[PDB]
């Protein structure tokens, strides 16, 4: 995990981060860039077009509660594996969701947030928050390590 | 394989890179080296402090190799060919790392062209990057 | 990428599958269910229980569906275009589960051509099928 | 992991396992099958092909050494993460070895009893094999997750 560094970086960067928005456009982007994906949503109606899934009522929705589990997550930072094990046990063993895809999820995550935040984005910050999207994707997959 | 529309995609976005081909091509390096500190035991004899020129110049050569590849996109084994057997037979890249440098790429494009970084044009460049990859992976000599 | 070596490697271990390839196909499958447990979610209409007349009916199709592949080597996205229609845009299909058949289809070639089974043959068989599988995981049409 | 039944099973089999030349023939395919694996052992020669690869003393010597940490890995079923430390150690803090590779390398070696024992290698047993391999695989990974 992170050091005091990285982690007080991360966290004064998360606090500019609107995860309402964010996070609608990071799980449709998901849905959009890997296709797969949408098999676990097809309850969420219209994903037929990438303007379908990025105005899709659902998936915005359930993008801000990803994006709540995160927030959650960056509040304990020390502790991804016990902040996360409902989750876990939600994804791993109810949805059988093969561990691949929170990789996926994250990166598009970090992806949006480059959108979203341009040159404020920096190389380095990039760095300490690809500690956290990994930290979380292993706390996720807990169920399978 | 990329359709139709991920052709148009990718010829448009990399239009809009245009004469900062080299500049993005740095930072995808950088970013790389940064997140990603495995990457950097593959450029042992290069200097990958912050703004080496030799980054610099290598980003340049990366930024060009994919200008020929969009220009390419019908045969890419046919246009990487000498790039294949580089990182194939002789310098053994791990393919994970080309999933490191495509992603690294990826928020480097966001980063700079936020309105032209599209759902449909982030599809397409990841199709497209996951294609190079291969190409650069194989060893069909 | 295949080697043109990578084709005729293919094309041999295919002629000594011959009519064998329905069989090893209702294999492959029944090894893959009982390895790879979430697999099984795809085919919720299925019986299948140990030699399920259904998964030995639906070996044929997939073996059917290879040799289709082995005989257009040159041209895999124009063969199986039907194919991705449903794995890509109909099942959505995880890729990972692409890697699950793969290796699957590969135990049970090896358990029957233990002589054939050579490294290179082994090499050149894991491609195509990593071939196939970016077809029928793609949405180009 | 394994059941006791699938314990009994999987330790049963193992026990007509021809280690020297399971091993040799496993870490060779892996060399020839997955080519970016041959970058780690460049020290062993000559591993410019197949033919090569497969006779290289080096490889066959090695390929012992590693399934004879499997056959120690077999009487540890149990706690496979702290029987594997010590090379999780190795290969992920000194050796920075990709994780996946430790996926490729026991799926290698479920192809090669495969070849080597037909018919004896059921579906029903590869399939607790494969929980093996996987159990191994996620412990050498260890250092990571
Ligand atoms: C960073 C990784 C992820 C996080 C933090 C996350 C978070 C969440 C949360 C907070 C929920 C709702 C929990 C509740 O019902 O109280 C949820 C549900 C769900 N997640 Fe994820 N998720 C992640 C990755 C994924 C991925 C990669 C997939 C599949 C492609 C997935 C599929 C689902 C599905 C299908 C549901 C339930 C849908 C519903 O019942 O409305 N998740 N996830
Ligand atoms: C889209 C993916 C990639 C492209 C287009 C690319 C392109 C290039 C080019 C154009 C060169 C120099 C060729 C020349 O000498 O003119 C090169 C060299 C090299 N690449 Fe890549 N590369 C890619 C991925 C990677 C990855 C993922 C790694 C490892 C992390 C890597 C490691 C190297 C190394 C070590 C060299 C030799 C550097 C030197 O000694 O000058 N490449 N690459
Ligand atoms: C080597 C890769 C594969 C090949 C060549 C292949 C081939 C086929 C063929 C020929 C069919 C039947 C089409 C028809 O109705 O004529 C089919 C159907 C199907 N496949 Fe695959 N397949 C592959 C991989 C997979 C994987 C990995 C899965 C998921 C685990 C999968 C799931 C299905 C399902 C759910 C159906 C529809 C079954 C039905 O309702 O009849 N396929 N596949
Ligand atoms: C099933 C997974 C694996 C197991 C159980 C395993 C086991 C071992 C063992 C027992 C050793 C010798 C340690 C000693 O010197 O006492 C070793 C060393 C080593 N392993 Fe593996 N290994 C595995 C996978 C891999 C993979 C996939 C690679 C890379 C392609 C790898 C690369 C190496 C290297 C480079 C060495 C050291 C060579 C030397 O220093 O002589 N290992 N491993």
């Amino acid at each position: 995990m992170l050091t005091a560094e990285e982690k007080a970086a991360v966290t004064a960067f998360w606090g500019k981060v609107k995860v309402d928005e964010v996070g609608g456009e990071a799980l449709g982007r998901l849905l959009v860039v890997y296709p797969w994906t949408q098999r676990f949503f097809e309850s969420f109606g219209d994903l037929s077009t990438a303007d379908a899934v990025m105005n899709n009522p659902k998936v915005k929705a359930h993008g801000k509660k990803v994006l709540d589990s995160f927030s959650n997550g960056m509040k304990h930072l020390d502790d991804l594996k016990g902040t996360f094990a409902a989750l876990s046990e939600l994804h791993c063993d109810k949805l059988h969701v093969d561990p691949e895809n929170f990789k996926l999820l994250g990166n598009v995550l970090v992806v949006v947030l480059a959108r979203n935040f341009g040159k404020e984005f920096t190389p380095v910050l990039q760095a300490d928050f690809q500690k956290v999207v990994a930290g979380v994707a292993n706390a996720l997959a807990h169920r399978y390590h | 394989v990329l359709s139709a529309a991920d052709k148009g995609n990718v010829k448009a976005a990399w239009g809009k890179v245009g004469g900062h081909a080299a500049e993005y091509g740095a930072e995808a390096l950088e970013r790389m080296f940064l997140s990603f500190p495995t990457t950097k035991t593959y450029f042992p004899h290069f200097d990958l402090s912050h703004g080496s020129a030799q980054v610099k110049g290598h980003g340049a050569k990366v930024a060009a190799a994919l200008t020929k590849a969009v220009e390419h996109l019908d045969d890419l084994p046919g246009a990487l060919s000498e790039l294949s057997d580089l990182h194939a037979h002789k310098l053994r890249v791990d393919p994970v790392n080309f999933k490191l440098l495509s992603h690294s790429l990826l928020v480097t494009l966001a980063s700079h062209l936020p309105s032209d970084f599209t759902p449909a044009v982030h599809a397409s460049l990841d199709k497209f990057l996951a294609n190079v990859s291969t190409v650069l992976t194989s060893k069909y000599r």
